[PDB]
């Protein structure tokens, strides 16, 4: 439905936050990159929910 | 002759939201609510705040 599509653009925007941070801060000195993960989620039923 | 009406109490679809004070209940049961005066109601709708 809507729901799940909209979940998916959100969750792709942080994936995209994320790596903008890593290519700004690929110049200093104490830096540790970052990363991020994902994982679905289900109500009671069978169809799924979203990410 | 027109009868009666009659509700649907078929589970809906869970949707997601995202923000803090948000609960769905899975299967049969209602929230206890009770007003500034003393009744006692039986809600599903849940959106909280303080």
């Amino acid at each position: 439905s809507f729901s799940q599509a909209v979940s998916g653009l959100n969750a792709a925007a942080t994936n995209l936050d994320v790596i903008g941070n890593n290519i700004a801060n690929s110049a200093t000195y104490g830096f540790k990159s970052g990363t991020a993960s994902f994982a679905d989620m289900f109500a009671g039923s069978k169809v799924g929910l979203g990410v | 002759k027109v009868a009666g009406i009659t509700q649907d109490f078929t589970d809906g679809t869970t949707t997601n939201t995202g923000r803090g004070l948000d609960v769905a209940i899975s299967q049969n049961g209602f929230f206890r609510l009770v007003d500034s005066n003393g009744s006692v109601f039986y809600s599903r709708n849940g959106q909280f705040k303080l």
